[PDB]
Parts: C-alpha cells; structure tokens; sequence
C-alpha cells in the first residue's frame, strides 16, 4: 500500500473525532470533512453531520453529496447546538499561536487592519463552548507565528480559573500537512504527537515560529486500515479533491 | 374598515429612512440579501449609518458609496470565492469604519435582546477574545447573582441590546399588511431584524393576498406578522445577486464580476455606469444581458 | 332600542381597545373576546386576534367560529409578544384591589392555600410588560378587597419609579357588570368612568370594599351603535352566550 | 458500524430514573402530556420529585401518588372545565408540596437558559409581583451594566436555570435514534426540557424509520434531533387523556371522570382499580371500555 500525505491527513482528521459520541462534527475544509465522515463511517457512528447549510445527514455522503436526511440544522439553531457544547469544530486558521490562540479575523490592527479576512466568525464562540480543532494545509511560519494579530479563537492563556464561564474551553488537535499536534506541551504549548511519514522534525522546526514541544520524539502518523483507504478513496473522495487542500 | 394598506416602492421605503439611522439588514453572506432595497439606498443620499448585519455584498455597495461610519457584525463573507467583500475590505484597510466586530452569536444574542426589551442578555461567546477589544468599554460583563455548585460565580459578556432605527429585509412571499413567509431551509434572522427596530421594511419576490400566502406555506413558514411590519415592497429578484431559498440560486457568475469590478476605479465606474445608475428595472434588465452574454 | 346588561359590557369592552393600534388583543373571557371582536370589525381593524391556541385569524369571527387565518402564534411565540409590548391583555380576576393588584392563583397561604386556582399563569409577565384590563361578571365585595391573597397581576403601588424595568406598567381598564373603571383616581387609585344604564351609585359602592373614587359623579354607559347592536346580535354572539357570564 | 438503538419499554424508561430527581415534564396543561410514562412513574416507587412543569393531570397523578416535594410550574389547568386540578389542589391545600410558582414566561426563560448551559436570563416577568415571596432568596435580581438612556439601570429577575436530572414528553412521530416531530399547532417547549436535562425519554404515537419521518413533516416539525434523547417509547394513545395536535383530541368525558373521580377517597380506589393498576395496555382497554359505555 503506497499511502499518500492528503490519505495520512485524512486519517488524522479522522482521529480528531476518537472517543467524540453523540456530538455534531462541524468541519469547515475538506479534509477535516473527509476526516470526520470516515470516522462517521467506522468507530464513530453517531457523530451528528450537515450539508454546511441547514440539513443534518442520515447517512453519510461523498463529498459535495446529497444525502437523506434526519433532521435540521438552520443557523440559528447551530448557536443552540454552540451553547450546549454537544459539539467538535475543525476550524482553518491564518495563524496559530503557541498557546492556541487562533486569527481568521484580519492582519494588522483592529479597526485598520493591513489586510481583510472574514472577521471573527464563530471562532469565539466555538472555541469558549466546546472542543476546538484546526486544519492547516500548508504549515508554515507564517501560520504558527509568535503573536496572532486578532485573537478570534480563545488560546489557553486566556483563560481564567477564577471564573468557570471559561470551563469549556478545550483546543483538541491541530492537523496539518506535516503531522498531528496538540497543546500538551508544558503550560498547554503546541506539541507533536506525530510526523506524517516522510516529514521530518526540521522540517517542522523550520516551518514553526516557536520551539515545538515533543518534536524529537515525535513518532510517525499510524497507517489508514485497509477499509479506511477504501472509504476514503472509493467512497468518500473518488475525485481526490483532498490532494487540492495538501500541500508540500 | 380594512387593515393598512402597507405597499409602497424601493425609493419611498428609503425615503423613510434618514442618514445617521442603525439599520439592521436581514438575510446572511450571500443569502437572501435586500439587494433591491441596499441598490435604493446606494440611489439616495442616506449616508453615516450604522449598520448591523451577518455582512455580504449588502455591506461591500454601502461601502462603495461611503455610506457606513459604524459596523457591528458578526463577520463579512461573499460564500463564495473570492470569500471577502473587496469593498469592506477597502472600507477596513482604510479606516473609513469604526467597527464593533463579534462573534456571530452574539448579533443573534443583541438582536434577541432588542426584540424583548432587554437592555443585555448574558452570553459566553466573546470571553477571552478580541472581541473584548474590538468594542473596549462598549461591551461589559455580567457576573451572575448564583454561583455555580462549587460556591465560584460566572462572570459572562453582557452582550448590548441591538436595537436598529430601521430594518430592512427580503422573503420569498408578502401580503400588502406585512404578514410574511420564507420558502427554502433556513428563515436566517429576519424576524430579529424586525423585532428589533423601529421601521421595518420587507421586500418579497411576490405580494399575495392573505389567503394565499397561508395556503402556499406551512405555518412554521409565516415569520412575519403584521406587527413586525411597516412596509411592503415588491420586489421580484430583489435578493440578487444572493441566493434566496426557494425562488432561485445565487448568480455566481454576476457575484464574480461584482467582486472583480471592485478592483480598479475604472472597472467599478462602468459596473456603476451598467447595473447602479439607473432604476431596479434597469438593473435587472442589465443583469439579464449578462446572463445572456456569459453562456 | 331595549339594550341588555351584557350588551352594555360588550361595548364597554370594545372601548378597552380604544387607540389601541396594531397591537395583539387577547381577552380571556367571552365578553372581552365579543368586545375585542367588535372594535376589529368598527374602529380597530388592525388589532391581531388568535383563536386561543395557536392561530392569527386574518377575519374576525363570531364566538366559538373558525376564520381564515394570518399567522402563526404557538405558546412559545405568544411569550416573544409579550416581552415586545405589542398587547393588550383582558384578565379575569378572584381578586382586585384599590391599586389594581390582582390575583388568580390561589386563596390564602402561599405554601398551604385554603382554595387552589391556576397559579399566576401569564398575569406577573402580562402586567409588567403590557396594557392589562380586568373582567368581572359579577361585582362584588370578596372580588374588590382591601388586599389580595397573592399578587398575581402587580398593581400600581408594587411600582420603582427609579428602575426602568417598572416603565411599561399599565393597567387600562375595569369593566364589570356593574360600569367601567379605572385606575386614574388619586394615588392611581379604583375609579369610576361611567355606570351602565340602571345601577346606582350605591349599588357599586355596596359591591366594592373599598371607596370608589368619582362614584358620585360617575355618569352613565354610552348606547352601542346601531352597528354594534347589529354586530352583536347577528354577527358575533347570536346565540347570546354573552348573557352567561353577566351577572345581575 | 450503526447508530445506538434507544427503542425501550416504559418502564425501562422509569428504570432509569431515581428518587429524588428533578424531572421536566413536556406538553402544557391537558395538552401532548406523557401520561403513559407518569403512569409508569405512578407504577414504579420512584418519589420524592421534584417537577417542573406547565402543569396538568401529569402534576395532578404524581400528587395523587405522593411522588412531588417540590414544583416549579407557570400555572397548573386542565384546559377544560373543572380547569382546576384536584389533585394538584388536594396537595396544595394541605401543604404537601413546596412551590416555586413563576409567572409561565419565567418556566421557558429558566429552560432556555438551562438549555445554553448559563447560570440565568434576565426577564422582566416576577417584578412587583408575589412570585418574589413563593421563591424568597431563591430568585434574586441582576442589575444592567449599561444604563439607559436616562442614566438609570434597569433591575430585572435573574431567573435561574431550571437544569433538570432528566425530562419526559410526548411526540407524534419519531425514530429510533430520538428524531422526532409534532404534527399540529403547536410544538410547546418539549424541546427546551430535553435541552436542559440529563436523562431525555421521548415517547412516540408510532416509530418510523428516519426516511419516513422526514418524508412525513416538514422540517420545521423536526424538534428533536439524535443529541436531544436517550430513550424513545413506542406509545400509541399515549398522551390520553390529554390532546395530541393531529393525533387525537381531548378524553373531555374522561378527563371528567379522572377530576369527579379525586372528590372522594372512595371514588379514587375505584379509578385506580380500574385505570391504575395494570400496565399501559390495561389502561387503555379500560379508557376504550369507559369510551363505549358512556355513549
Ligand atoms: C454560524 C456558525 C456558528 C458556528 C461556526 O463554527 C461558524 C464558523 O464560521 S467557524 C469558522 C469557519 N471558518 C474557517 O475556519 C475559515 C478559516 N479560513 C480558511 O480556512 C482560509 O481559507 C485559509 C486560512 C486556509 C486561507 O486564508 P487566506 O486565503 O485568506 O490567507 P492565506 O492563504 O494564508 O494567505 C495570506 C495572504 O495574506 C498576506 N498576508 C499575510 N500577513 C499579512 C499582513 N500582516 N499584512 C498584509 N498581508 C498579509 C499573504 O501574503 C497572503 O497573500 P498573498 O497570497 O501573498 O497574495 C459559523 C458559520 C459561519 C459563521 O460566521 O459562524
Ligand atoms: C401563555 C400565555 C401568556 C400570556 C397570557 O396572558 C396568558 C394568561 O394565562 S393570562 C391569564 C388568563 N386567565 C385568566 O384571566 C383567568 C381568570 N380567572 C377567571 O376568569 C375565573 O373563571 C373567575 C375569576 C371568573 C372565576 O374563578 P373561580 O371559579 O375559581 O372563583 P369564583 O367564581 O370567584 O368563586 C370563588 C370560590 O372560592 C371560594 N373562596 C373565596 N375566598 C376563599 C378563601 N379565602 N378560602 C377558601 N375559599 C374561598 C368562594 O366561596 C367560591 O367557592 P364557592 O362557589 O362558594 O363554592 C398565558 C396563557 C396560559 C398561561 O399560563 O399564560
């Protein structure tokens, strides 16, 4: 089995939702989406999904896919399923800091930024409500830089212990086209739980801003199981659309 | 004896707006925008608004013609590619607004709040983010009378009441008294909208009479009731170029062009000079010559 | 014109939503129901109206009568209307007092009642947020008290004039079967606006624990209108279930 | 790899409950009550209850049986003539049960409120009126920290969420992951109970597969999802005697009989003979006898 780094990604985004139960899995790029399909697909059943518009899927479809449907998600009911905190998001990020502080807002400063994102979205009320999850496709130093510019996704020092309105805050993994990461490190710093193979620890320390925790003990990323390649490759993405969302 | 007679155009409903006016704006990104109502106001010269939306194309025209001093939105998003409105892109890199950026609950939170009177409503969403720097003293917290079980006591963002001077929102059918229905899956925010403002404004693809409409749509479909409502425009087509549930998709093509006429003063004054300096017949008409000529 | 008791009640209770606009008028007993009717079909057609459980009728219908519909109001809808303002609540009531405290839950004890009626239902949310008129088909003394038991429907001296909360207190009308009050006498106090044709000032007084204010000088029910006798009659109430609840 | 088969008996469903939990009931009044789970509940020696509740003959059977100390409830009505409940009136008058009794806007305020995991909401709902003394220090106010226009800062109730060891309502059609829909006019607030509580049973009229509920009704009517319930009941007739939207009116004659049968404690050994002490089947042949007798 040649096994390429876009199937290893999907895999790991698959992991992300290990052990997550009856939750809605909310990916928002495609391969945290191929990822959380699968793991609907194998040991995870009951992972609630949408269509990304209003639908929750009975089944689970290719994607870009219709499925039958078993219930439904309009926007102002995700804000209910937010606040429960019965919920996983992946989210992208144009930066990431040690701590898990995370911008998809802007560059620059806040009411004259250099540079134009889509604002805040639902970062801040993800990331305070429930499990928290990035998607990096191309990992560079850019991304995981020292100080993101506006904090859009809450990070771990952030929170405060006096107050349990921060209880919920959890960032479970960052996946990327280098390997999986998390914020084990000492004092929740970013740190590597596994390489894809082929990667390297340099190469991930030369495309990190900051020292990352566990990299020189970093194992590689586990294969896809046989009916794991088969989903994603037959099932899930015949049209290899996730080699488009990983780079070198 | 009858119930008002709400019917009135695009320019008399924005002739009863006035510059210095919050105005709310219903639907979402790309997603059943009052395009007809925001291309009126882009005619008229009502101008320093505040504006609170789920921002789209809606806020990149307002932009375009220097018409918004304050925004308060939960983000800004084209749906799809190039994703960012180049003109609030403009409009932020030049410093032309003072925003009040928040997380996309938190407009639902504010517009909730408006909509019963409230002056706040707890929320966890903002906590620990720039949001808190975004508005700086503007927004607050609460801390709760109850502590929780372990005796310690929540501290959460009492998020503001977003009470709008006007409103301004597009659904899929009307009756001329304001009683009104989205078709499609999802009715976005525009009952808040209305609930929270003082002059409300629909657009719909098509004014029916009562009957009609409560026959045409399941009663979970009836958003609007005349209490909501001040007005009533009709408007077929009145969302494009944003999708608009039912009654048609969005015009990816023409959304595209819009995007990229934004990127040089010379593409966007014969984008205004073809599809903005003339009636909403005149839009229209433009708009299908270039369906027409795209195939 | 030979004009009844009750028809005398039902034009007073049309007269509660005198000025009233496009607002949601919900009477709760058949004469304010037949008067609320009637101000639709004479002088406020841009009242909304419900059947009582989940519909906006678009026409006005006679008692107990279907009608096309204009909307959607379930129980949980109903309570977003209320927190808006945009009504006009006609109660009954076990108990009234001078300054307008009113009470249908429960007689005696808060914890060990000696009677046991709803409990306060809607009347707390009613009078706090809204315009709130009383019906009582029968005026009597145990009904206007000194105090009542439990304060369900808050009158005027429950009032902070220092928290805004308090601001959209107020309580419109009294129709009984005896006249029409209000709570304009000094210190917002029980008041009488006009007598129906045929009761005495004494006859109220008699009725009433306390002191009506303007008794003395209180004049007489004006005559329906050879429409609203004709609406009535023939339109809204022809099997006269309006006598019912009117008391001698 | 299949999603978890919640399908259990009505007493599985009681099995799972304990003494001393705070319960939800869903429905309103005599209105989609779960009468088949409180029957199972009256079987089973689950007590010492407490109970939150837009109240009706569900209250009034739990009193019945000694099983409520404490109730939060809007109201408590049986919807039609006595109106009162008897039962519910019995424990009241002899001081059995300690109320928190909140203006009915307050029960989906605290549901709401328990739903979005927050220790309160503000509501204007309570002020100046005796719901403060039926709570005491249970029910304290909170402050705005943004003053009005005027410069003064509005006090509203903090009301508490009503966080629940579990919830029990009746639906018409569900499947056996705990989709489920209403089919009438009105959906309560069945699924603000489920969102606040621990443990959420859901009995159905019929169970369906998920391609045929979502055939069956419009999307709107889909109120629970599969992250709403942990036990679904198959219960045809089992909201009686209360109505059920599309399914079935209201038992009037026999809820008549239920409230005559509580005057005396003669009356009631027979209704429990006949009615309550069997199984659900039991119970509804004899509501089938009565049915055919009292034509
Ligand atoms: C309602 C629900 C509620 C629940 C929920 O959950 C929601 C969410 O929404 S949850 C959030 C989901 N949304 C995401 O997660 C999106 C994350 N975003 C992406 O995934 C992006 O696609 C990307 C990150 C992969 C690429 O982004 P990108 O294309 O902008 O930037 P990038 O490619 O890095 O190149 C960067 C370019 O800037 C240049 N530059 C870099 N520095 C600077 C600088 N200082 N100044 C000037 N320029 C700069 C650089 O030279 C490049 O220019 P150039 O190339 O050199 O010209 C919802 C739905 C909608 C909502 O509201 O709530
Ligand atoms: C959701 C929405 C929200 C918005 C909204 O708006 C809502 C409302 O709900 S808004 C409220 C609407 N609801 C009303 O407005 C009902 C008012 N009630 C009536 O209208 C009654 O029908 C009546 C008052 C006319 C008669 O009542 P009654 O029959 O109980 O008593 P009464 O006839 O006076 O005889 C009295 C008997 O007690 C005896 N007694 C008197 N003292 C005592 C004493 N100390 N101790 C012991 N006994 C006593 C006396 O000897 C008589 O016994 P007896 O005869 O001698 O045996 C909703 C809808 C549902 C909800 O929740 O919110």
């Amino acid at each position: 089995t040649e096994v390429t780094r876009a199937e290893y990604c999907a895999i790991a985004c698959a992991d992300i939702f290990s052990g997550a139960g009856e939750i809605m899995a909310s990916p928002m790029a495609t391969l945290p989406l191929i990822g959380a399909r699968l793991a609907r697909l194998t040991t995870e059943p009951d992972l609630l999904i949408t269509d990304g518009e209003a639908l929750i899927f009975a089944d689970t479809p290719a994607v870009g896919a219709k499925a039958p449907i078993e219930g439904w998600m309009p926007f102002r009911k995700v804000f209910d399923v937010v606040a429960s905190g019965r919920r996983h998001v992946v989210m992208g990020a144009n930066q990431i800091d040690r701590h898990g502080n995370q911008n998809l807002s802007a560059f620059g400063p806040l009411q004259q930024p250099t540079r134009q994102m889509f604002g805040v979205r639902g970062a801040p009320g993800n990331t305070i409500n429930h499990p928290t999850s990035y998607w990096v496709g191309k990992h560079t130093s850019r991304v995981f830089c020292d100080t993101v510019d506006i904090v859009s996704g809450v990070g771990y020092d952030q929170i405060d212990p006096e107050n349990p309105a921060y209880r919920f805050h959890h960032l479970h993994r960052v996946v990327s086209n280098l390997g999986v990461f998390d914020f084990g490190g000492p004092d929740h710093t970013f740190r590597a739980l596994s390489l894809h193979p082929g990667v390297t620890a340099d190469q991930v320390a030369d495309n990190t801003s900051f020292e990352v925790a566990g990299l020189a003990d970093a194992g590689v990323t586990r294969e896809p199981t046989d009916e794991e390649l088969r989903l994603i490759r037959e099932v899930l993405d015949p049209r290899s659309l996730r080699d488009r969302e990983v780079s070198v | 004896v009858s119930k008002r007679d709400k019917r009135i155009s695009l320019d008399d409903a924005v002739g009863e707006l006035r510059s210095g006016m919050t105005i709310g704006i219903g639907g979402w990104g790309s997603r059943r925008k009052p395009m007809a109502l925001v291309r009126a106001l882009l005619r008229s010269d009502v101008t320093d608004l505040t504006v609170v939306t789920y921002g789209g194309p809606d806020l990149g025209l307002l932009c375009s013609a220097g018409k918004v001093t304050k925004a308060y939105y939960g983000f800004v998003s084209l749906d799809s590619a190039p994703f960012y409105d180049p003109w609030f892109a403009k409009a932020r890199t030049a410093g032309e607004i003072a925003v009040r950026e928040m997380d996309a609950g938190m407009v639902k939170c504010g517009l909730e709040a408006a909509a019963a009177r409230l002056p706040f409503l707890p929320i966890r969403a903002g906590l620990g983010s720039d949001v808190r720097r975004f508005w700086g003293d503007e927004l607050r917290t609460v801390t709760s009378p109850y502590p929780d079980a372990s005796g310690k006591s929540e501290t959460l963002i009492a998020m503001p009441a977003l009470n709008l001077d006007a409103a301004l929102v597009h659904l899929n059918l009307g009756d001329k008294h304001g009683n009104a229905a989205y078709t499609g899956v999802d009715p976005y925010f525009d009952d808040l909208y209305c609930a929270a403002a003082e002059k409300r404004f629909v657009s719909v693809e098509r004014v029916v009479e009562t009957e009609e409409l409560v026959k045409t749509v399941p009663l979970q479909n009836l958003i609007l009731n005349r209490m909501m409502v001040d007005g009533v425009v009709e408007a077929p087509n009145g969302a494009h170029f944003t999708l608009a549930g039912d009654s048609y998709g969005r015009d990816e093509k023409f959304q595209r062009h819009y995007a990229e006429s934004a990127k040089t003063p010379q593409a966007w004054q014969q984008f205004v000079a073809t599809y903005l300096s003339g009636s909403e017949d005149d839009y229209q008409a433009a708009v299908k010559k270039f369906a027409e000529e795209q195939a």
